């Protein structure tokens, strides 16, 4: 058995090796998410397409549960390990209480392993940040984000990677209750807030939206294709 | 500059720096006082300021009906080893119908602190005792050590600034032994005045009392339980 | 033992007996059957006290964390299953049980029956002990969802009473209680014996 | 880098963490013994720091059984570590086989205890020393001495402590192997006497204990009336 | 002891895991390796390695291993590691067919595979595997399949893909004479051939410097055949023709 | 270089002294034990205005009668958090009765320090916490407060403030304090302060602040009864 | 207890220097030499003694493994004892499963398989041993060849330990496919007396064959004839 | 144990001013059939302790070496304290009833004299971990035969001497030889004063009147 | 091999205004011959908290020492003694963690309260516990608990005021059942103890019964 302290204190009260897990995650390919009245969307940025691949294996954008869902962002190794763990969870609590998951309930248990990966002997942190949505029994919509130390909070919107210091800028001054009435609004409001932190022009994203029905809907191609000819 | 940070390492000198330093921690703490007469052994401590708005702390704490310690160190080592001695002793009377000798008692704390001294990744207890209890032969003031040994004393202070004490100590020990209870309490509230520097005296809720005896149980004395004890001392 | 239980319009009403026996000796003649969980949950007490009084404690515990943890209560659903899943982990080891759970949740009246087996079943009557049959054989001829408070009251009573007429381990006094949305109340504490005169002439 | 693990030979093949704690003993106070014809004597000058211990605490003689004595010198902890050990050993041994252990075997399995130490990371060698001794009808008188390293040999008269030099060499002049025992002792309290240092330790304390025929077999501690004559001949004898 | 520690499982000071970046410049310098998929069934085609006169080809193949009767794969790296990894692989899908009675989809099995190169990455205090693999199958729900996993752990479904030394060149050839959707195996081939022979230093190719397999559906039933030397030589004379010919 | 457990030529454990100044950099929260009460109260420190502040939640409930205030990590809280809670539930099983915040803290502070990397445990913990800790409640014997550190040192206060800056609201609490305060002006000089030293300005939404007394529950206050008191002072 | 990390790890290239120093020094073992003829292979490696006073009859490092497997070895001969306990226990449990005996592929996989458990477990070093393994079964000879990382291969004629280099150099131009194990054994010894630098002896040297009745190794009375000529 | 083997009978036991006196017969039965017939069935546990055993005599062994053991641990180190009739009795009580339920019991009905501090002690343990203390003791079919008699002595008068106790500790021994198909004509006598324990050799009820 | 005895006694405690009292023989038994004639049942716990235990004595000696155990542990922990409510709660969860072999005795708690006043808790075998005003235990309870229903509970009868139980109503009724007890049980006779839980303290008396 393997027992050592990787993770400990350093002068000035720093932990240098979550440090660095959040040095790592601020790597990856940015994701943007908004909370609207009733539907949720996420919207993910792909840095080269390479064509050659396929598509349908290398998507950042999974489903937990018949109404929760995330977006990832750091190192695809862990983010899976991370989303089986939780599948697993929702499973178990539908089982004893016979009811589905709050979106709160499934944050607590992924932001607990986060952060039980900082004080127990023999491992690293965990590489990666999450932003997970869903609606609940009342109709209400939340939208989460978690941190490779193990602390969440809940937004109005947010954007996790690289670029998000100017995404998050964007979106601080143009959110308003008014790009928020429709979802035709609401996803031009996405997809102008993630074009110009993709610097390659065009679409170069995924995005996938949630309503009340019809869960976990992902825009196709074309559709989305189209909405960027409106905004211009 | 090689041997100073594990337990198991020897200096080319036969020494262990982790045990010193370990030793040098229990300096620290706030000076306590200990001795015995014919029939009473008593405990005196000095609960230190730690802030204008804190109540002190808890420096003397009860083991057992005729056991009681004092302690100067790491507080939460302190209690880990308060509780192993509660559990000792009561087991003892589950099995025997009977109380502990203190020699036996001080015999299973030494032999449990020195295991630690010996192994990889393991560091020494930071804490210093003063034990003091009454069994069939009397009194007794046992004191122990980082490093696991320990020592019987007729009286042994421990703490910063305790030089002095000690001093006065040896210097007065010449009639502990008829002394009364009252007078013998006394001998121990001036040594203990001994070591507080110039600007502060004795006042009532920076002392503690400790007491066992023949006919009597440990018992500790409170904030305004100690002023018949403290009213003569000019 | 005698308990029943039976969903209306307005909640639900539950009763009991008080007698407890070893053998064909009387060593108690008042006891509480009713156990009071939780202001807004109750069980209900049948076959070994001991085991009874243990688990239920044991879910008033858990059902206090939960609430705790979550910021909210838990359901009738949910206290069932905690319930009947701690009891199946010692399926064949000879405890003794088969109570009732009943409150109001955000779906309105609950009523449920646990056993030692390990089933768990909602209903809109049930009725458990050795005066079972007896109850029974009162409730299903009295009863009407279109009922208010106090018929509901002297359809229990009568129950009972009918029940500790006819059973040798059931007597004593019966008591009533009453759980509304704004949790339960304790209704009586008649004693047998003087339902009777009442029952007569 | 070779002084920090005892699992590290050095490039001329020694182990310096026992050769350090080997310095540990090599500078501590003296205890002596003394095999004779009909048993053994034990001696040790057991040093008084300050006034207010009582005299009786830090005993270095112990009972490891109700035939075995025991002289350490070292470390006080590992020492009663090391009794705690021994007596586990003749407890046992007892239980097996019905009757008691011979000092021979006894020997053998404490050093077998103390050299497992000497080979691992995990662990530091034991720094301290000691000397055994019994009497048995059987075989008589006997004494060994075991080392941090864990070598035991049999001697006639041994000097463990820091005064090992002058102690072993005014105990060769002795011929012990006609005394006897209330003939020793005195010797034992000349000689302790004599390689103590009065300069930089000014109070010391003596201690004696002996096993041998006149006890039957049991180790005891010299009764009192026997150390006062003692004392007062090695003063007698120094001038 | 700590002083012995090398600390295989840590972060660095900018977010990189050291052993696996050299993980994977081991795994830069082996024998090419590379996968094409079609309309008709995929096909592998590694490079030999090992040419000395004196060895032996006692072996259907070197850097083949049939793991099932629907799949196949090929490794790049440290042999001793691969062997490792080829057992489990076989030990998963038997498991797999022994819980369900019917066989495992390639997806699966890849996914089951990296969750355990990926344990030895987190926790243990290990060494990672040095291997990259190829993976070709067929099963219900998708048909023809290609992956290709690394020894961090995570994978990706392709159409044309290379591993090995000077892939980046044969990757960077291979995007500009792939079609959607058009080829078929012949094309494949030849195709498989003529980056073959440039992507390596060798003047011209030899057919037994290389090892070539293909899959197909043939009467509701997978075949998983390598090819022969007189074969691969046919194929190797039809592309010095043809390029002959244009110039 | 060391392990986990090392002494200083101080005799100071150098991870517990690191754990130490791990909080100088929390925000500041303030407890204050009256005769008809104790009072907690905490800054909330928003980042930007995107994010929600009713999900900032540094006052918990511990029980019907016992409350918490943290500051530091507030990831590590939480397991001492859950523990006290079950602590706490556990003894009321047993003996039928509520628990006293002395045994409460007690029974916390005794896991500080149970780390290490050797011999120690299944599943064990590899550093100490990075959390100070405040219990306020009635019980027996009336209003309590107690602090806890990361040595797993626990005392009993009267007014104690922690957080990054400590040094200097106690330089104002120790002028304050009486021995003949009401919960009210204790109230009301807890947000003095707090606005003194503060970095933003004391509004309704960027502060804490709850109450426990000999007659009701633990109760926390509003954004109605909160903003009057505000605007009130 | 012992310690649980790994000593072998990747360096700034990607090399795994513990192995390839483990390959350095089974560069300077003794020369051993095998050869796969038409009906058999031989083993033949050089058994040199420091001085006369040594017994050359008590240790053999030409050894059976079961009734139709041998191997030889260059390298460390405390490892190679280890390795050859560890592969009679193997064959061992093949048989009590299958009631048949081991084929050679078999035996060389699981042999390989525990050389590549010591290049990856906690604290330990990897082996020091090269093997040549030799075998007959199905009416057919086999050859191979394991090092100490745990790759093994397939020859018809390989040789290891010092001057290996010109050792197959000058094995591949003999070499004949059609060659008998009678006329095998000749070119096996003339490829040892190249680089000997001393006189042959019927001690100085060990030989073992194997054909369709089992492995044996040759005694000195055998020897001698065979150095006649 | 399961199933006992070898087995003894009663043992006696009275105190007097100023000590206790026990004892019992030397005798091991084999199922009816007297095989052994020269075993000492009393043990001293110290200079002030005595212990006498009924029952399976493996068992008696176990506990004499453990009880030994025991002692001599205690006294190696001489501190200056020494375990006690009550101290003895509490551990065999604890030890007893630890093993009985295990459901693996050791099936004997010990008891324990002794004599500290100035005045006496008289003990009993059965095998199921029932422990009391009394004036008088009897095991086995002593229980029924001679139990009478002592309690019939000490009710009249609530002291005995020495000499007294003696005589009657024979007197009953004499019936027990009379009407116990298991018993046998040779007994040991064992007493405890300020001085020390005394056991006293093979004794005989020759006093026999066989009036046919 | 049978792990259990039947050993008798009876216990009876009564709960007043001001006063709380437990009585019980003193007769140990096994089988049809008699142990012991001095052997108490009531165990004092603190200054207000007597319990009383029957059954089988064995487990009877382990359970109060057990108890005697967790009273010192909470003290310590707690800074301040145990209540009788606490006690009775304690006890129950004891009694359950030994369910599939457990004690076989029958406690009867009694005390006064925080407010002042009298607390019988009785309890069965495995745990379960409830808050009486009076009870019964042991071999003769099914003679003596119709006596207290017609005297203490005042049932079945009319014509009568049925003012409170003094404490010379309560110990002359505590003597008389008993007596009465004694003339039919063959279980109980020896002597009586009562303890009397006050304000003041503790007391302790003693009456004799007629002997076998």
């Amino acid at each position: 058995s393997y027992d050592r302290a990787i993770t400990v204190f350093s002068p000035d009260g720093h932990l240098f090796q979550v440090e660095y897990a959040q040095e790592a995650v601020k790597k990856g390919s940015t994701a943007v998410g908004v909370r609207g009245r009733d539907i949720v969307v996420l919207g993910v940025e792909k840095k080269s397409v390479a064509k050659l691949q396929d598509e349908r294996t290398v998507r950042k954008i999974c489903a937990l549960d018949d109404n929760v869902c995330m977006a990832f962002a750091g190192l695809t190794a862990d983010a899976r390990i991370v989303i089986n763990r939780a599948r697993v969870e929702c499973q178990s609590h539908r089982l004893t209480v016979g009811d589905p998951v709050t979106v709160e309930y499934i944050t607590r248990y992924i932001a607990s392993l986060k952060q039980r990966y900082t004080q127990s002997n023999g491992r690293r942190p965990f590489g990666i940040s999450a932003l997970i949505v869903g609606f609940d029994f009342d109709g209400t919509p939340r939208l989460y984000q978690t941190d490779p130390s193990g602390t969440y909070h809940a937004w109005k919107a947010n954007a996790i990677g690289r670029g998000a210091k100017s995404v998050r800028e964007f979106l601080e001054k143009n959110y308003t209750d008014d790009a928020i009435e429709t979802d035709d609004l609401t996803i031009k409001l996405v997809i102008k807030a993630l074009l110009e932190v993709v610097q390659s022009g065009g679409k170069n994203i995924e995005l996938a939206v949630m309503r009340r029905d019809q869960p976990l809907k992902i825009l196709s191609p074309e559709e989305i294709e189209k909405y960027v000819a409106e905004i211009e | 500059n090689q041997y100073d940070n594990d337990v198991t390492v020897w200096s080319p000198q036969g020494r262990i720096h982790q045990i010193e330093y370990a030793m040098e921690a229990v300096k620290q703490g706030s000076a306590t006082v200990g001795l015995k007469s014919k029939t009473h052994a008593v405990l005196v401590a000095l609960k230190r300021a730690q802030s204008e708005l804190a109540a002190h702390q808890k420096k003397i704490l009860h083991v057992d009906n005729h056991i009681g310690i004092s302690i100067a160190g790491l507080t939460a080592d302190a209690r880990l080893l308060c509780n192993f001695m509660r559990q000792e002793c009561l087991d003892s009377r589950f099995v025997f119908d009977r109380p502990l000798p203190v020699s036996r008692l001080v015999s299973l704390i030494g032999s449990k602190t020195q295991i630690p001294t010996q192994r990889y990744g393991r560091r020494p207890y930071g804490v210093g005792l003063l034990i003091a209890g009454y069994d069939d032969m009397g009194p007794h003031v046992f004191q122990t050590c980082p490093s696991a040994n320990y020592f019987d004393c007729r009286a042994m202070s421990i703490g910063a600034r305790s030089q002095s004490a000690r001093t006065y100590l040896e210097r007065h020990m010449s009639e502990f032994m008829q002394c009364n209870l009252d007078e013998l309490v006394k001998h121990g509230l001036r040594a203990l005045r001994e070591t507080l520097p110039a600007e502060q005296d004795l006042t009532t809720k920076n002392v503690s009392i400790g007491i066992v005896g023949k006919d009597l149980e440990f018992t500790i004395y409170d904030d305004d339980d100690v002023s018949p004890f403290l009213d003569g001392l000019e | 033992t005698t308990t029943l239980a039976f969903k209306f319009q307005h909640g639900v009403i539950v009763a009991a007996d008080s007698r407890a026996t070893a053998g064909p000796y009387i060593a108690s003649q008042t006891v509480k059957k009713v156990i009071e969980i939780n202001p807004y949950l109750l069980g209900t007490m049948a076959g070994g006290a001991a085991d009874c009084s243990f688990w239920e404690r044991l879910l008033a515990r858990q059902c206090r964390i939960y609430e705790l943890r979550n910021k909210e209560r838990i359901s009738v659903a949910a206290a069932s299953k905690l319930l009947a899943n701690m009891v199946y982990q010692y399926k064949g080891m000879g405890l003794s049980m088969g109570t009732m759970i009943c409150g109001w949740d955000k779906r309105g009246p609950g009523l449920y029956y646990v056993d030692s087996e390990g089933n768990r079943i909602s209903g809109t009557a049930f009725s458990v002990g050795s005066g079972s049959v007896y109850a029974f054989g009162v409730m299903d001829r009295g009863y009407s969802y279109d009922l208010q408070v106090e018929e509901a009251y002297d359809l229990a009573r009568r129950a009972i009473y009918q029940a500790t007429y006819r059973d040798a381990y059931s007597g004593g006094a019966v008591n009533l209680y009453h759980v509304r949305e704004d949790g339960w109340i304790r209704v009586s504490s008649d004693n047998v014996a003087d339902l009777h005169d009442k029952y007569t002439s | 880098g070779y002084d920090l693990s005892a699992s590290t030979f050095s490039p001329d093949g020694r182990v310096f963490q026992v050769e350090y704690a080997m310095k540990a003993v090599e500078n501590s106070s003296t205890a002596i013994g003394i095999r004779c014809k009909d048993g053994v004597v034990f001696g040790v000058e057991k040093l008084v720091l300050s006034k207010l211990y009582e005299e009786g605490s830090n005993k270095r003689l112990f009972n490891v059984d109700r035939h075995v004595g025991m002289a350490v010198a070292g470390l006080l902890a590992d020492a009663r570590s090391l009794a705690d050990i021994a007596r586990e050993e003749a407890s046992n041994f007892r239980s097996n086989f019905g009757y008691n252990i011979p000092l021979k075997h006894l020997a053998d399995r404490v050093a077998m205890y103390v050299h497992a130490y000497t080979l691992y990371s995990a662990v530091r060698p034991f720094g301290c020393s000691f000397m055994l001794g019994s009497y048995s009808v059987n075989d008589g008188a006997q004494l060994y001495m075991i080392d941090p390293s864990g070598v035991s040999y049999g001697y006639w008269g041994c000097a463990i402590g820091k005064a090992r030099q002058a102690a072993k060499t005014e105990i060769e002049k002795l011929q012990m192997k006609e005394m006897t025992c209330r003939d020793v002792v005195k010797e034992v309290a000349k000689i302790i006497y004599i390689v103590h240092d009065e300069v930089k330790d000014k109070a010391f304390e003596l201690e004696l204990s002996w096993v041998g025929e006149l006890t039957k077999g049991r180790h005891e501690i010299v009764p009192k009336d026997v150390r006062e004559e003692a004392e007062k001949y090695a003063k007698e004898s120094l001038k | 002891s700590r002083r012995y520690d090398s600390r295989t499982t840590i972060f660095s000071p900018e977010g990189r895991l050291y052993q696996v970046e050299y993980a994977m410049e081991a795994i830069g310098h082996a024998g090419t390796c590379l996968g094409i998929l079609a309309n008709d069934g995929v096909l592998l085609a590694a490079e030999r390695r090992n040419i000395h006169k004196l060895l032996d080809e006692v072996f259907f193949s070197e850097k083949i291993y049939k793991l099932n009767e629907d799949m196949a794969c090929s490794v790049a790296g440290i042999t001793s590691d691969a062997n490792v990894l080829t057992n489990e692989l076989r030990l998963i899908a038997q498991r797999y067919l022994l819980q369900y009675q019917e066989p495992i989809p390639c997806e699966q099995l890849v996914t089951a595979l990296c969750d355990i190169k990926q344990a030895y990455t987190q926790f243990g205090g290990k060494r990672p595997f040095g291997v990259s693999l190829l993976y070709i199958g067929w099963d219900k729900h998708y048909g023809f399949q290609l992956y290709q996993s690394d020894p961090s752990g995570n994978y990706g479904g392709w159409k044309a893909t290379c591993i090995g030394n000077n892939s980046a060149a044969a990757v960077s050839m291979l995007k500009q004479d792939y079609k959607e959707g058009e080829m078929t195996l012949k094309s494949a081939l030849a195709l498989a051939v003529k980056v073959l022979n440039k992507t390596m230093d060798v003047s011209k190719l030899s057919a037994e410097k290389v090892e070539i397999a293909t899959l197909t559906r043939e009467n509701g039933k997978t075949v998983i055949r390598v090819l022969k030397q007189k074969e691969v030589e046919q194929l190797i004379k039809k592309h010095e023709e043809e390029e002959a010919k244009a110039e | 270089d060391r392990g986990v457990n090392t002494f200083s030529p101080e005799g100071r454990l150098f991870q517990v002294e690191y754990a130490i100044e791990g909080h100088k950099l929390g925000s500041t929260a303030i407890g204050i034990q009256t005769s008809e009460g104790v009072c907690l109260a905490v800054e909330k420190r928003i980042t930007s205005p995107l994010m929600e502040p009713s999900s900032i939640e540094k006052i918990v409930e511990i029980d019907a009668h016992i409350g918490c205030a943290m500051s530091g990590l507030i990831a590590d809280a939480k397991t001492l958090i859950d523990k006290a809670r079950v602590e706490t539930q556990n003894h009321w099983f047993t003996y039928n009765e509520t628990m006293t915040v002395e045994s409460v803290t007690q029974a916390v502070s005794n896991l500080a320090l149970q780390f290490g990397e050797e011999d120690a445990d299944p599943g064990a913990m590899s550093r100490p916490f990075g959390v100070a800790l405040l219990f306020g409640g009635v019980d027996e014997k009336g209003p309590q407060l107690f602090h806890m550190d990361p040595s797993g040192t626990f005392v009993q206060c009267d007014a104690r403030a922690i957080g990054s800056a400590s040094e200097g609201a106690q330089s104002s609490l120790q002028e304050v304090y009486h021995k003949s305060t009401t919960l009210k002006e204790a109230i009301k000089s807890s947000l003095i302060i707090l606005k003194q030293v503060m970095e933003e300005k004391l509004n309704a939404t960027n502060i804490e602040l709850a109450t426990v007394q000999p007659g009701q529950n633990f109760h926390m206050f509003t954004k109605e009864e909160l903003e009057e008191v505000i605007k009130d002072i | 207890r012992g310690y649980s990390f790994s000593l072998t790890t990747f360096s700034p290239s990607g090399k795994l220097v513990q192995i390839e120093y483990a390959l350095a020094a089974v560069a300077g073992g003794a020369p051993s030499v095998g050869i796969k003829a038409a009906n058999g292979v031989v083993l033949a490696t050089e058994k040199k003694q420091k001085s006369i006073l040594y017994d050359e009859r008590s240790v053999h490092k030409v050894e059976p493994i079961t009734k139709h497997i041998g191997l030889v070895y260059s390298g460390m001969g405390p490892d190679y004892r280890v390795l050859v306990h560890r592969a009679r226990k193997l064959a061992q449990q093949y048989y009590l499963v299958y009631q048949e005996p081991i084929p050679t592929a078999q035996l060389v996989q699981r042999v390989a398989s525990v050389m590549q458990e010591y290049t990856q477990s906690g604290g330990v070093r990897p082996f020091g041993v090269s093997l040549l393994i030799c075998g007959w079964n199905e009416g057919r000879p086999y050859l191979f060849q394991s090092d100490p990382s745990g790759a093994y291969f397939a020859w018809k004629a390989t040789a290891m330990g010092k001057n290996y280099v010109n050792g197959k150099t000058f094995l591949e131009k003999r070499y004949n496919e059609d060659l008998e194990l009678e006329d095998a054994i000749h070119t096996a010894i003339l490829t040892l007396k190249e680089s000997f630098e001393g006189q042959m002896t019927e001690d100085n040297i060990e030989v073992g064959i194997c054909n369709e009745a089992g492995f044996r190794r040759l005694t000195p009375t055998e020897v001698r004839d065979y150095l006649a000529a | 144990t399961q199933n006992p083997m070898v087995t003894g009978t009663s043992v006696l036991g009275v105190k007097f001013d100023c000590g206790v006196v026990i004892a019992a017969d030397m005798l091991g039965s084999y199922g009816s059939l007297a095989r052994f017939r020269n075993i000492s069935r009393i043990m001293r546990v110290n200079d002030s302790t005595m212990l006498g055993a009924s029952g399976d005599y493996a068992d008696f062994q176990y506990l004499k070496q453990v009880l030994g053991q025991m002692v001599i641990d205690e006294e190696l180190f001489g501190d200056g304290h020494s375990y006690s009739p009550r101290a003895i009795h509490s551990w065999l009580t604890r030890a007893m009833y630890s093993r009985r339920s295990k459901m693996n019991p050791l099936w004997n009905t010990k008891v324990i004299g002794g004599y500290a501090g100035g005045e006496s002690f008289l003990g009993y343990v059965d095998m199921l971990g029932v422990a009391y203390e009394a004036p008088s003791l009897a095991t086995g079919y002593g229980a029924y035969l001679a139990q009478p008699l002592l309690r019939e002595v000490l009710e009249k008068q609530p002291v005995l001497s020495q000499t007294e106790a003696r005589e009657l500790v024979e007197r009953c021994m004499r019936v027990l030889y009379y009407r116990d198909a298991r018993s046998y004509n040779r007994f040991q006598v064992a007493t405890v004063t300020e001085k020390g324990v005394e056991i006293e050799g093979p004794l005989s009820a020759q006093t026999n009147w066989d009036i046919a | 091999f049978s792990p259990y005895a039947f050993n008798g006694g009876t216990v009876l405690a009564i709960a007043g205004e001001d006063f709380s009292i437990v009585a019980s023989d003193t007769r140990l038994s096994e089988g049809f011959s008699i142990h012991t004639r001095d052997s108490p049942k009531c165990y004092k716990l603190t200054d207000k908290t007597v319990i009383g235990c029957s059954g089988f004595h064995g487990d009877c000696l382990t359970l109060t020492k057990i108890i005697e155990a967790r009273l010192k542990m909470y003290k310590h922990s707690n800074n301040k003694a145990m209540t009788t409510g606490a006690i009775a709660a304690m006890l129950s969860t004891i009694l359950y963690s030994r369910r599939f072999f457990p004690y076989y005795v029958y406690n009867i708690i009694e005390g006064l309260d925080e407010e002042g006043k009298g607390a019988v808790y009785s309890f069965d075998p495995v745990g379960s516990y409830q808050r009486d005003s009076f009870k019964a235990g042991g071999s003769a309870s099914a003679m003596l608990q119709p006596l207290l229903d017609n005297q203490v509970g005042f049932k079945n009868m009319q014509n009568v005021e049925h003012v409170p139980l003094t404490l010379d109503r309560a110990m002359r009724l505590v003597k008389d059942v008993f007596i009465s007890a004694a003339e039919r049980d063959v279980y109980t006779g020896d002597a009586l103890r009562i303890c009397i839980v006050t304000k003041e303290g503790i007391r302790e008396e003693t009456v004799p019964l007629r002997k076998d």
